[PDB]
RNA sequence: UUGAGAAGCUCAGACGAGUAGGCAGGCGUGGAGGUUUGUGACGAAGCCUUGGGCGUGAGCCUGGGUCGAACAGCCUCUAGU
RNA sequence: CUGCCGAAGUUUCCGGAUAGCAGAAACUCAGAUCAGUUUUAUGAGUAUGUAAAAUGAGAGUUUCUAGUGGGCCAUUUUUGGUAAGCAGAACUGGCGAUGCGGGAUGAACCGAACGUGAGGUUAAGGUGCCGGAAUGUACGCUC
RNA sequence: GUCAGCAUCAGUUUUCGGGGGCGGAAAAAGAAUAAGGGAAGGUGGCUGUUUAUAGCCCUUGUUGUAAUACGUCCACUGGGGACUGAGGACUGCGGCUUGCCAAGGAUGCUGACAUAAUGGU
C-alpha cells in the first residue's frame, strides 16, 4: 500500500480560482461558429 | 427577452498549452448564465474543449449600434427536426438584431415546432443592399411606395350601447 | 385574558346519527378501513390534544370563574378567599332549606352562585 | 428575555442596538466626481463590434 | 355535438396501455 | 330624487374558494366602476354593508344590516376581498352590496 | 464593534472599487480581466422531502436542508461543488451579495 | 413578590401521519374499609328535557319536569366492571 | 378515552435459530468517533478497489424482548428472443403503516407529507362559463 | 357588560410612489454642430443621375463629464390596506439627554347600546 507511504512522507484543498490577467495582444480571440 | 452576449473563453493554462487560444462567440440568451452555458455547449461540440478544463474570460452584452434604423437580418440556423439534421436560412426586417432573433425563435417554434435547445444559431448578418434580399415578402417591404390599410384591427365595460365602428 | 374556546361543537361518534343503538359518546374507530379514521375529505373531526384549551382559561366559565360544587354552607365558607376565582354551584340534591342558607351565606361572602335561583323561589 | 422578535431592517431602535455604526454610514457618496474618463480600448471596441 | 363516430377521449385503461404501447416501441428499438 | 346614495354599488359574487373548497370567512365583491386591481386600491379599507329586510320589527325597523370591510384586491378584473362581521349567507350570491366612501383618505 | 464595522464596510467598498478599476484598465488596454471565483454560495432547497433518492437525501442532510425553502451558506470548494451537482435538481444555489 | 401540593413553580428551544409492537396517564360501574360536624319526604335514586356550564376526550356538573326512599365526593380495597 | 415511541416488510444457517430493523436496563465515552455524502492520493481495470481533507452529527458498545420473514408497480442494465406479445435476472425506487392540492372521475401520474387556529405566500395545475383566477400581451400556424 | 369609530405604537404582511449613489461601449442611441465618404426604396431636376427647389446612409470631431433605459445599492424617504396584541411590579440591550424613548409582546381618547348588541342552542 503506497498510500501508507504517502502519509508517512507527508508526516487544505486547492482553493477557488485566483483572478489573473489574460493577455490577448499575443493571441487575439478567434470568432467561433457551430 | 433575449440579449446578445459576447462570450470569450479558453482552456485553463497548462504546461502543454501555456498560451491557450481564446475563442469568441456572439450568441443570444435571456441572461448571462444561459449565454455562458450555450457558449460552453458550442465550444465542446466544435473544439472538444471540456468545461472543467476551460474558463470564461469575458462576458459582455452588445447593444444595437443603430436601434432606430430599420434593417434586414439574414440568419443561418441548424434546424433540428424529426430527422434532426436540417439547415435553414431566413430573413427578418426590423430595427434590432435581438428582435430578429426573437422573431426567428418565435417563427421556428410556430412553423416547425422547434425548441430553444434544438435550434442553434449559426450566423446572423445584416443585408444592407436591397438586391441581396431573397424573400418576396421582404422585397415588398422595401418597395418605395409601401402603403396598405391596417389589417387585424379588431378595434371591462361590458354591454356597449352602440355597435362598434370597426372602420375609419 | 378572555375565555377562548378552540371549539364549541362536541365530537359525535361516527354513525351515531344513523343508529339509535350507537350513542353519541365519542368512540375511537378501530376499523383499519375507517375513512374518518384516515381523515378523508368531508369527514367529521376526531378529538385531538391540539384541540385542548389554554391552561390559564381552562375549566373556567364565560364569566371567568371556575365552578365549585357546594353541598352545604360549610363548603361555601371554603370559598371565602377564592371568590374572585371560584363560583359556588349548589348541588342538585340539596334541599330547598339548605339552598336558602347556602345562597344567603354566599351573598355575605360575596361569592357568585351559578344556580342561586333554583328551588329557592 | 426576548418575548418578541423585532426586525432591525424595520425597527430603527433595534438596528441601533445591534449596530453602533449605522448612525454614521453615509451610503450615498460622490465617487464619480470631477470628470468621467471614458475608458474603452480601440482594440476592445473593434472585437465587440466584430462579426 | 362532436360529429365523430368514437369518443376522442379514451378510458384510463386505454391510455394506460398506450404508455405500454410506447413501452413496446422502446422495446422494439432498443432491444428487440 | 338625485340627492342621496353616498355609497358605491357592489355585488356579492361568491366566497374566496378553490375549485372544491370554500372559505366563507372572506367574500369576493365586485365593485361596479372598478375594473382593475389598481382601481381596487382606492376601495381598500372602505366600509361595505349588506342591507336586507326581515319580517320582525327589531328596533321598530324591518331593515337589518351586516357590516364589513374591503381588505385586498382579488384578481386582475377589479374584484376585491371583503371580511364581514358575520360571514355573508350563501344565498346572497349575486345580491347588492353598498360600499361606503369612509374611512376616507382623499 | 463600531470600529470593526467601519473597517469592514471600508473593506467592502475598496474591494468593489478595486474590481471595477481592474476591469476598466483591462478594457482600456484591450485585455481581459477574469473576476475572482466566488468563495461563498447560498443554497436554497426547492423540492420537498417526498420522492427523493437516498443519495440526495443524505447530501441535503449534510447541507442541513431538511425542509423546502430552507437556505444555508456554504464555502464553495471541490467537495461542495460536486455535492451541489448531485442534488442540483433539488436545490438552487448562487453567489450572494452583501445585501443578501 | 409572597410563585415550596419539590409530586410544586419557572425559563427556553425543537417537534406533532402512523399498521404490528412497546410505554404512559386518565374516564366510568357493582361491592368493601376509612373519611366528608356529607345529601335527603322542604324530595334520595331513577327517568325525561329545542335549559345552562365544564373537559381534546372517556365523561362530569346543573335548571325545569316527572318521581317517591334512599344516595354521593374524597383516600384505599375488591371484581361476574 | 387521550398521549408518547414506532417497525419489519428478509438476509444467513438447519418450521427453529442468528442477524437486521424498535425499545428498555446497566455501563464508557466529548484532546471521540461516526456517515445510504463528496473530494485528494495511491495503484489497478469513464468507472473500479484501497487510503487520507470537506460537510454534518456527541459518538460507542453489552445484556434482553417484542413484532416482522410478503408482495405489487416502475426505471435502467442485460439474457434470449417472436409474425406480435413477452420471458429471465439484477438495480434502487413508489405503494405499502399516509391523509392533503391538482390530473373531469382513479391503487399506482404531477405536487406535497398531517396537533388546533388567524394572516401572508406558493407547488402542481390553472385564469371563456360551469370554477376561485387576464374573453391578458406579442409573434405565427390551422378550416 | 356588549359592540363600535379613531389615534399613537409593536409584530407579520401586501400595494403605490418620490429622491439619490454606483455599474455597462464609464449604456447604445439621439440632438445640435464641423470635416470626409457613400449612395439609394432616386428628391428637385434631366429611364438614367448624386443635394440642388426633399433628404438618407457611413466615419470622425464637437456639444459632454449629455441624457436616458436597464442592472445594483441607500443603516434615503412619503402614503394606502389587512391580520395579530401573546406577556403582566422592577431588572436587560440601546437611543435622546436625573429624566424622556417606537428600547425584553397595546395603549389612549371617545361613542352608542342594553326595553340589544354579542355569544349561544
Amino acid at each position: 500500500s503506497k498510500c501508507r507511504q504517502d502519509f508517512l512522507d507527508r508526516v487544505q484543498p486547492a482553493p477557488p480560482a485566483k483572478a489573473h490577467f489574460v493577455s490577448t495582444e499575443n493571441n487575439e480571440p478567434v470568432t467561433l461558429h457551430p | 427577452a433575449l440579449k446578445e452576449y459576447q462570450v470569450v473563453g479558453r482552456k485553463v493554462p497548462t504546461e502543454h498549452e501555456p498560451v491557450p487560444k481564446l475563442f469568441r462567440m456572439r450568441l443570444f440568451a435571456p441572461n448571462e448564465s444561459v449565454a455562458k452555458s450555450r457558449y460552453w455547449y458550442f465550444l465542446k461540440m466544435i473544439n472538444k474543449v471540456k468545461k472543467a478544463t476551460g474558463e470564461i474570460v469575458a462576458i459582455n452584452e452588445i447593444s444595437e449600434p443603430k436601434p432606430l434604423k430599420a434593417k434586414v437580418f439574414g440568419i443561418w440556423i441548424r434546424y433540428d427536426s424529426r430527422s434532426g439534421t436540417h439547415n435553414m436560412y431566413k430573413e427578418f426586417r426590423d430595427t434590432t438584431r435581438v428582435g430578429a432573433v426573437e422573431a426567428m425563435y418565435a417563427d421556428m417554434a410556430a412553423r416547425h415546432r422547434a425548441r430553444f435547445r434544438s435550434i442553434r444559431i449559426l450566423k446572423v448578418v445584416e443585408v444592407e443592399k436591397k438586391e441581396d434580399v431573397r424573400r418576396n415578402y421582404v422585397k415588398q417591404l422595401l418597395n418605395p411606395h409601401l402603403k396598405f390599410p391596417l389589417p387585424h384591427r379588431r378595434t371591462k365595460k361590458v354591454f356597449a350601447p352602440h355597435r362598434p365602428s370597426t372602420f375609419y | 385574558v378572555n375565555i377562548i374556546k378552540k371549539r364549541t361543537k362536541p365530537f359525535k361518534r361516527h354513525q351515531s346519527d344513523r343508529f339509535k343503538r350507537v350513542g353519541e359518546s365519542w368512540r375511537k374507530p378501530r376499523g383499519i378501513d375507517s375513512c374518518v379514521r384516515r381523515r378523508f375529505r368531508g369527514t367529521i373531526s376526531m378529538p385531538k390534544i391540539g384541540y385542548g384549551n389554554n391552561k390559564k382559561t381552562r375549566y373556567c366559565m364565560p364569566n371567568g370563574l371556575k365552578a365549585f360544587l357546594v353541598r352545604n354552607v360549610s363548603d361555601v365558607e371554603l370559598l371565602l378567599m377564592h371568590n374572585k376565582t371560584y363560583a359556588a354551584e349548589i348541588a342538585g340534591n340539596v334541599s330547598a332549606r339548605k339552598r336558602v342558607e347556602i345562597v344567603e351565606k354566599a351573598r355575605a361572602l360575596g361569592v357568585k352562585v351559578t344556580n342561586a335561583g333554583a328551588k329557592v323561589r | 428575555a426576548h418575548v418578541q422578535k423585532k426586525n432591525p431592517l424595520k425597527n430603527k431602535a433595534v438596528l441601533s442596538r445591534l449596530n453602533p455604526y449605522a448612525k454614521a454610514y453615509k451610503a450615498n457618496v460622490k465617487i464619480n466626481s470631477e470628470k468621467t474618463p471614458k475608458a474603452a480600448g480601440e482594440k476592445f471596441l473593434s472585437v465587440l463590434h466584430e462579426n | 355535438v362532436s360529429l365523430k363516430k368514437k369518443s376522442k377521449r379514451r378510458t384510463t385503461r386505454l391510455r394506460s396501455r398506450i404508455e405500454k404501447k410506447a413501452a413496446e416501441s422502446k422495446r422494439k428499438q432498443k432491444r428487440a | 330624487a338625485q340627492g342621496h346614495r353616498l355609497y358605491v354599488k357592489a355585488k356579492h359574487l361568491s366566497f374566496q374558494r378553490s375549485k372544491h373548497v370554500i372559505h366563507p370567512g372572506t367574500s369576493i365583491v365586485k365593485i361596479e366602476g372598478c375594473d382593475s386591481k389598481e382601481e381596487a386600491q382606492f376601495y381598500l379599507g372602505k366600509r361595505v354593508c349588506y342591507v336586507y329586510k326581515s319580517s320582525k320589527a327589531v328596533r321598530g325597523s324591518k331593515i337589518r344590516v351586516i357590516w364589513g370591510t374591503i381588505a385586498r384586491p382579488h384578481g386582475n378584473s377589479g374584484a376585491v376581498r371583503a371580511r364581514f362581521v358575520h360571514n355573508l349567507p350563501a344565498k346572497t350570491f349575486g345580491s347588492s352590496l353598498r360600499v361606503m366612501l369612509y374611512p376616507s383618505n382623499i | 464593534i463600531a470600529k470593526r464595522a467601519e473597517a469592514y464596510e471600508a473593506e467592502y467598498r475598496a474591494a468593489e472599487r478595486e474590481q471595477i478599476e481592474l476591469a476598466r484598465k483591462a478594457r482600456a488596454e484591450g485585455n481581459y480581466f477574469v473576476p475572482h471565483e466566488p468563495k461563498l454560495i447560498f443554497v436554497v432547497r426547492i423540492r420537498g422531502i417526498n420522492n427523493i433518492p437516498p443519495k440526495a437525501r443524505k447530501i441535503m442532510q449534510l447541507l442541513r436542508l431538511l425542509q423546502i425553502n430552507n437556505g444555508i451558506f456554504v464555502k464553495f470548494n471541490k467537495a461542495i461543488k460536486e455535492m451541489l451537482q448531485v442534488v442540483e435538481p433539488y436545490v438552487t444555489y448562487g453567489i450572494p451579495n452583501h445585501k443578501t
